[PDB]
């Protein structure tokens, strides 16, 4: 890592955490409109927003490398494929 | 329209107040740093600095996230195309007051986005901070304004490939200026300034020069060899993104 | 795009990176025997999970050409992986 | 009263859940294909896999014997009973899925690509001539390398797969090459399957019988017994290396 890498990693760090938080207020959007609880960690909706939550809030200043940052990005695909899903079988 | 009623805030507030305290501990002996620095200087890399330096220990408050927490955010979305905001800081910013609060009180480790273009709303919130007993430091990023800008315009222009329907940089000489009033009115117990690559490049505890000044510097001094790499790298991306 | 050494390289990334998803299915189904959730209840959120997991090892994984989308990929498995891990233990509890 | 003595309830739960899966993005025709691989154990079939789910746009359905070993109803117990060895309990689950996933499958009128137990002239025999019996083109696709290529990768994934889970060699598998060759000329002159292609390792294509009209196993055994071209000199210095960082 140099200089710019080091930047270029920082700037892949920030583009991550805005789309995750676009997804946890989405989250939050779908949860209420189910009517589950806040602290229903039996419910997998409550799960995300948490492992998330603590990504954004925590995990992704602490990654190092940019792999890191693909594992992060397909699983945030992962979860949006989900919440995508769930919103069209509602406004439908 | 666009108000909010009082248990939607206390839902949202108890929600971010579970969120934000998981995998973090109390401290006897609390820290609070509050950010500065132009918008597109890259601020996000204080976080890498001081989530790492507080090995994961440290709870980072950024107002801006907390827009599309507001209670009817799709239907200000799908009128207001760029200008919800002032719709939106009545509500983040009391998110951010109630957050701050709670969280001093329970003497977590806090990392809070600064208006730094003014001189009072910083000032009054490390003000109550010391009073609960928290170590309150300053830290600002700092490069030269135009990449700066730059960065800016590269992240409007990615802003605009996730969602059509979706600054705060010219401020160089209010940065300088609170910053020597600021340190002057001793409201910091430490004064740090950081630059894109991690570098600590002033720190009130080792160094005696004025904070102010190391930032004149920085800002109005001759480009270094990274600094005019990095302006190719823009002209790059903006490039693609001018077509992408 | 890709060497021959490089593209049996993926080939190999990509069987690897199967087998676990493959695994994970098999652990994602047995804890939902355990709760009761019916084979095709769509409505459940574990049946989502349940879905998106087997559609890629049965199709999408094997259109992947570039090194950067396995990661993309195992980092999902990831995520998967860690609530299979909250999920159980809660059982236990 | 067995530790791997499954219900019918239980073998019909994971049947009716893997159908479903499998279905899952599929649409069916009577124009059907099915695919039959062959080729040893470390040849590296997931080339096919890819050549063929690309080449069928998202329709095929690969259908994978081991993939269910897992889905035993007891197949916990019987990890921690046997370590490697529950596979010899397993198998008896884990072929049922298969000729029971076949069966229906090909009268529901999806493309499927199975394994085909070259090793045996019986089996894709009977399966080839009962899947022609449902309007279905039935083929062959070989994976071909060189002998030593496969046994080295069959060493890397045995050492790799004991690095994931520590209680989950070549000989427990297959020295197939001379039935491999035998057999793929005997389902030649038999004249059984509609196609036959055979891919290698760079997913290329060195032989296809509609288009060329050499032996499929006059083909196999230039690539089991021909020179070694440079692209295979070096995946076994690759081997070599990858190995010794295993172990």
């Amino acid at each position: 890592l140099n200089p710019v890498e080091d930047y270029e990693l920082t700037l892949k760090i920030e583009i991550v955490k805005e789309r995750g938080a676009n997804l946890l207020s989405r989250l939050y959007r779908y949860q209420d409109s189910q009517g589950i609880s806040i602290d229903d960690e039996s419910n997998p909706w409550i799960l995300m927003s948490d492992d998330l939550s603590d990504l954004i809030h925590t995990n992704i200043y602490l990654v190092e490398t940019f792999d890191e940052i693909e594992r992060y990005s397909g699983y945030l695909d992962g979860i949006e494929r989900m919440l995508e899903i769930s919103e069209k079988r509602m406004v439908a | 329209i666009q108000d909010y009623t009082d248990s939607e805030f206390k839902h949202a507030l108890a929600r971010n107040l579970r969120s934000l305290t998981r995998g973090k501990k109390s401290s006897k002996q609390p820290i609070a740093i509050l950010l500065g620095g132009q918008s597109g200087a890259g601020k996000t890399t204080i976080h890498r600095i001081k989530q790492k330096e507080f090995q994961g220990n440290i709870v980072i408050i950024d107002g801006d996230s907390f827009r599309s927490q507001h209670p009817h955010y799709l239907e200000l979305q799908q009128e207001y195309g760029k200008d919800s905001v002032e719709y939106t800081k009545d509500f983040a910013g009391k998110m951010v007051e109630s957050l701050v609060t709670k969280l001093s009180s329970l003497g977590y480790n806090l990392l809070i986005e600064g208006t730094l273009r003014t001189v009072d709303v910083p000032k009054k919130t490390a003000q109550l901070l010391k009073n609960k007993g928290y170590e309150v430091q300053l830290a600002l990023i700092a490069t030269k304004p135009e990449l700066s800008y730059l960065s800016t315009l590269i992240r409007y222009e990615e802003l605009y490939i996730i969602n059509p329907n979706q600054h705060h940089d010219f401020i160089v000489n209010h940065l300088v200026d609170n910053t020597r009033k600021l340190e002057e009115l001793a409201i910091f117990e430490r004064i740090q300034i950081y630059q894109r690559d991690r570098s600590c490049v002033y720190d009130s505890k080792e160094n005696t020069t004025s904070a102010a000044d190391v930032l004149q510097e920085l800002f109005f001094g001759e480009w270094s060899q990274v600094e005019k790499e990095m302006l190719q790298v823009g002209e790059k991306r903006l490039n693609e993104l001018l077509e992408k």
